[PDB]
């Protein structure tokens, strides 16, 4: 025979091991595949996919009324319209994304991320609005002249009614102190702030009152990292 | 009072969001107590416990080959420490067969269902269960019913062609005299992982096992 | 402005057919090597291969939003509802078409979304959708919690789905072509569903002097429709 | 009340359907209890069950070589959950040798019957038995008559070659002075299976085990 | 039939099959007789019409003693339901 | 020697299993196989 | 690592129950068990490893987790600007490696025992850089590296 | 199967064994290497 001797972990059995074994229908045949159509071969595959933010953070609002943001002749300019924070992990207008979603499921991310603002006036309804950028450890601007002295695109959502924001890059992770119990949370990424340049301007026989809706996706240099458990639903206690 | 802390997070390659490592994970999918019913049965299902659940409903359509390993436990009662090294016998009953109701019942003879002969002191039974289903893929979601009669109409989302199977485990040594309960541990690894048409994860409580009703909070 | 014209039918659009081939997917037939081992369908490319505009719908600013299930939208609609109703097996693809007639007054946006084997749920209760709550034939049906769809999952995620956007400001049409979507070869059309075609109203319809109240049309056609033989000779 | 429900079978190629793999399924034999006759002792046929004799018998002739797996149990009486780690013995006798009358018989050193010694908390004993009949092939059915002789008369459809040898299982270890049962399982996996001449399927109930009499249902 | 009996030891089969008939009359004895296949899902003809409105073969056994008839396919498996006790049951898969 | 280790399902007995065993008459050398005729190789060719 | 485990019994035959283990590894991004039957046991995401007392001790190789390129031995700094990061100089939370929870899966039995794990640690594919004087002074406490007399 | 016996020491765990374990993460991707000054191969280049 093979002279073999025991290792430590022999008989052990690890929930990740790799191996083969027995088949218990060896001669079973199955179903032969056919083509199905949407075919997943990566995660990454979803979080590249636009999916709406809620925008609405005003408190109160339920519903659908948190996916859009009102803008009316009654606003003036200049106010500030909406903030989102660019972290996936913490309450906002991104924690209802695909890609905030899917990264829950993971502790490390780090990539590129795609927003999108859409326009849901009326044809002749028109007016300006500045769209700004704040890059990781700087401060959210406060008022209209901040935000144009940063990042920003002047948007005039009367010609066009869609305008894309290519953020650069978003990073965050999950961490623990060692020997201390204190919770330590990743700090803020950074802000996308809108403010009014012009208040809004509506025919007559148009509707006083628009919205303006968001999207937000990853681009293809995005990653994740240590897979982990969502606690999206929770609520088990003993693994009943 | 949360630390505001940050990293240089540094990394690259893509390897790990497969979705063959994605769902590829072997998870607890079923534990049951019986003290010597008298027996375990339950069918095979990636729905008992919710965070698999979500997982698994993320896709529409997934083919997957089974792995099983049965994790037995044994804790006496009334009295010295030693455990009896009993003998167990897990048996797959697919659907088109019928499934044993009591200890000794003719089912256990079957000669076609696979079963396994493990003792408790032994390593964990495994055995890998191939893709059974009579379609190309099981169907995470199923919008119809099982046929026109009136008691199918009650079964909506219903799919008879998705069930997995039955396994069923007992205890073949007698009756000991002493007391004694048995905790039988299923964890599930799926192998050869494929999926389509990924759909909106699930952000809501769920109401029933079989309905995707969907209540408050 | 073109024409979108199959069989002896034709629409009148507005030279926005740019058409979403769902999952880039062109609805073609069942392919050789995957007929061989089940039953041989024949292909009646008769006249169901046309459009079938349903009754326009109102949109109004209250509006939740509506859903139609396939083929149970055309399952008792001409030459498609004979073959269905005469044929047990059944294999097609859908052209799904929604059109908005409104003034440059008008404002508001609808979210048309397929969803395939959107299985309906209920609302703080146990028991699984009765047989009318499902199968509500061409008239369709009208979502409860658009905010939800109906199942528990976001809308805000079901962008991931083949969708189209209609922003009355930029466009008034959709057109989603949808391939056949089934774990199986072919499927029976009288108590299974494969596409549900839903159309949200995200932003709600609004104006001032209008006329509160816009009409939406459905058409679809389907593509490559497939049935068992049912005159295959026994000598 | 039954749902009419159908599916698209969809399935190709004829390997299941191989005659290795109809007869060739492992399938309990015998099942015998003896609380330590004294020992187990049972000529080897696969016309126990009614299930394999009819599988069987859907040929005239069959030639296969016999896998053997012998899964014995124990169960205690009247106080610890220690089982004993006996030694068991199990010894195949040919057609051609004495079979044991006694625990402490003289034939279980027969040096030439094979023997297996294995423990009651090892993996179970498992041994091949080739094909050992004087004929090519076993006979299921055998219209004629072993001789002449007048007591040969009352033995219609008993071939003497048709036997397929003794499987005779003792507990080595000497009387213990708690009470005990054994509970021994056979399992026969035929190899190499070779069949000819197939036969209409029994319709009707046994009526013995030995002479293909029908009676009523 | 040895098909149902060997079929009964599987679960699923799909296929086509074979059918013959005989008339076992004396020589001279004459007469027409119609044999009808009904595709699955299908009503089972209930009259003459009905079965000469759909595949039929008009068999006179005067001529000849033998018809064999050739069905296309026929399907069909063993089904249990996840979460119900309700028994399911194959449909039919048409008649002759 | 060959440093191993055991793995899940090591002792089990599975009723499907496809293992080589201990031949109890290692030179036994059985009867030839002589021709008998009606050989069957399929299942199949009883249902046609 | 190798997890040796002994058992012990109180007051009585000396026959050692045969238990079964669990030992499970929780990264840092992960929530730890609190009790005995906690929810975090099944987490099916967290490595865990079953062994049994009279088998051969368990063993797994936990990779390099590390956020940075390495572990500091040494941190100069703060974790963040707040006042509570203030008492916690040279502490950085990047540099934990991580927990390890083991239990007795097996039942409440009816005698009584005591089990005593032992962890062995050996590195793998060591990397070390920037060398530093040894520590010539008894250390005061784990984490700041504080000296006294002697 | 492959007949084995085993040896003396066969499930010894000495602290001083050089063999491959289980990986408990086996895509985990660790993080990518960078330059870092001043490495040391041997515990000699410090005492000179």
């Amino acid at each position: 025979g093979v002279p073999t001797y025991l290792l430590p972990g022999s008989s052990q059995f690890m929930t990740t091991d790799d191996h083969s074994s027995a088949p218990a229908f060896p001669d079973f045949s199955p179903t032969p595949e056919i083509h199905i159509p949407g075919r997943v071969h990566n995660m990454l595959e979803l979080v590249q996919v636009e999916s709406m933010m809620e925008i609405n953070n005003v408190a109160g609002s339920s519903g659908m009324e948190r996916l859009r943001v009102e803008i009316s002749v009654q606003t003036d300019m200049d106010a500030l319209l909406f903030n989102i924070p660019l972290d996936i992990q913490l309450d906002g207008p991104l924690r209802s994304t695909l890609l905030a979603n899917i990264a829950r499921y993971y502790t490390h991310w780090s990539g590129s991320m795609e927003m999108t603002f859409m326009f849901c006036g009326s044809f002749m309804a028109t007016g300006k609005v500045i769209l700004c950028y704040t890059p990781p450890g700087g401060s959210c601007p406060t008022d209209r002249e901040s935000a144009m002295l940063g990042t920003h695109i002047v948007w005039d959502f009367g010609l066009q009614s869609s305008i894309t924001l290519v953020i650069p890059w978003i990073s965050g992770s999950h961490f623990r102190m060692f020997n201390s119990d204190a919770k330590s949370i990743n700090a803020n990424v950074g802000y996308v702030t809108c403010f009014m340049q012009t208040n809004l301007i509506v025919p007559k026989e148009a509707a006083t009152s628009t919205y303006i809706i968001g999207f937000a996706a990853a681009k293809n240099d995005f990653s994740l990292r240590l897979m982990r458990d969502s606690p999206d639903i929770g609520q088990s206690q003993q693994l009943e | 009072e949360a630390i505001q802390t940050r990293a240089v997070i540094n990394q690259h390659g893509t390897s790990e969001t497969l979705v063959e490592n994605f769902l590829g994970r072997a998870a607890l999918v079923m534990m049951k107590d019986f003290e010597y019913q008298n027996f375990f049965k339950w069918t095979i299902n990636t729905r008992s416990y919710v965070q698999l659940r979500r997982k698994f409903e993320l896709f529409t359509y997934i083919r997957f080959d089974s792995e099983i390993t049965i994790v037995p436990t044994i804790r006496l009662y009334t009295s010295y420490s030693g455990l009896p090294n009993l003998t167990l016998q897990a048996m797959f009953v697919p659907v088109g067969a019928p499934t044993p109701k009591s200890q000794d019942s003719y089912e256990w003879q079957s000669a076609c269902n696979p079963s396994v002969f493990f003792k408790i002191d032994d390593p964990p039974a495994r055995m890998t269960i191939p893709f059974m289903c009579i379609n190309s893929a099981y169907g995470m979601f199923y919008d119809g019913f099982a046929g026109f009669e009136k008691t199918a109409n009650g079964l909506y989302g219903i799919n008879p062609a998705n069930t997995m199977g039955n396994l069923c485990i007992r205890v073949v040594n007698a009756y000991q005299p002493v007391q004694y309960t048995i905790t039988i541990r299923i964890y599930l690894k799926p192998k050869h992982i494929k999926a389509w048409v990924p759909r909106p994860p699930r952000t809501m409580p769920y109401m029933s096992i079989a309905n995707t009703n969907y209540t408050g909070h | 402005v073109l024409q979108l014209k199959l069989g002896n039918s034709a629409i009148v659009t507005q030279e926005a057919a740019n058409m979403c081939c769902a999952y880039g997917e062109w609805p073609s037939y069942l392919p050789d090597n995957e007929a061989t081992a089940i039953d041989k369908p024949t292909q009646p490319e008769t006249s169901t291969d046309r459009f079938y505009t349903l009754k326009s719908v109102k949109w109004e600013g209250t509006s939740t939003g509506w859903w139609w299930k396939l083929p149970d939208a055309l399952n008792q609609t001409g030459m498609f509802g004979q073959n269905v109703q005469y044929h047990y097996l059944y294999r097609s693809g859908f052209l799904c078409h929604v059109q908005c007639n409104a003034t440059k007054f008008h404002q508001g946006a609808l979210l048309v979304v397929a969803i395939p084997e959107h299985q309906l749920g209920k609302y703080n209760t146990g028991t699984s959708a009765s047989f009318d709550d499902v199968m509500k034939g061409k008239t369709g049906g009208v979502f409860t919690h658009p905010y939800v769809l109906d199942d528990g999952t976001s809308l805000a995620c079901s962008l991931i789905f083949p969708h189209q956007w209609i922003n009355l400001r930029t466009n008034n049409s959709a057109t989603i072509m949808l391939p056949w979507m089934n774990c199986a070869p072919m499927d029976f059309a009288l108590r299974h569903n494969q596409w549900t075609l839903a159309i949200i109203p995200v932003v709600p319809l609004n104006t001032s002097g209008g006329t509160t109240m816009v009409p939406i049309t459905v058409s679809i056609a389907p593509m490559c429709c497939e049935f068992n033989g049912l005159r295959n000779a026994i000598t």
